[PDB]
């Protein structure tokens, strides 16, 4: 399922730098109406045209309320254009790989070597989180929030 | 009044250009110069058409 954020639909316009090499960042967040479950390709936010992540800070509230929680979040780039409500869209494990932020609601940063090696594209790609493993007891209305530090005009 | 003369050479700028629609502001070239100096001194000599005999 696709749980679309404000930025993915386009109601909130994401910031894009003007100077080359400048660092910009807007926190991409949602308010989960329901309890997350495996397969939800949450389209948290969008990476603008010519940008590469330089640092990604992922913070969530306590997304599981069960002993030995299993919920894990994978953050990556998605294939199709932004805002297309088509289930045939796949996430990635680039920014984060089987991270365990949601077990205790902590904050972790990009700790994968592949995070900063993302290559450029010419069109607006969408950064979306996928719950690889379903939680033991899903939470009703907690918030998942990314923070992307992307730079334009890198060589 | 001066003991030296210095004159400059401005070599070509040799950076990689920015392809596509990527922003260019901030990735600005730095002109490079080179200098050389010339030092002046006296060079004298003397001849003696000497002797009265």
């Amino acid at each position: 399922a696709l749980i679309q954020s404000d930025f993915a639909q386009g109601i909130r316009m994401t910031p894009v730098p003007d100077c080359a090499g400048d660092v910009t960042a807007c926190r991409f967040d949602i308010t989960l109406k329901n309890a997350p479950a495996a397969g939800d390709i949450i389209e948290l936010g969008v990476l603008p045209g010519n940008a590469v992540p330089v640092e990604a800070i992922l913070d969530v509230d306590d997304l599981d309320t069960g002993g030995a929680p299993t919920i894990t979040l994978d953050v990556g780039i998605m294939s199709g254009p932004v805002g297309k409500n088509d289930p045939a869209r796949t996430c990635g494990n680039e920014l984060f790989a089987a991270s365990t932020v949601g077990q205790a609601g902590g904050v972790v940063r990009a700790t994968a070597s592949s995070a900063f090696r993302i290559q450029k594209a010419e069109d607006h790609r969408s950064v979306g989180v996928k719950v690889a493993a379903g939680p033991a007891t899903g939470a009703a209305g907690k918030t998942i929030a990314l923070i992307l530090f992307y730079v334009q005009g890198t060589s | 009044a001066g003991d030296r003369v210095s004159f400059d050479l401005s070599v070509r700028l040799r950076g990689q250009p920015t392809f596509g629609d990527d922003r260019v502001e901030g990735k600005e070239e730095n002109l490079k110069f080179y200098t050389d100096e010339v030092i002046i001194d006296q060079v004298r000599h003397s001849v003696s058409a000497g002797g009265r005999m």
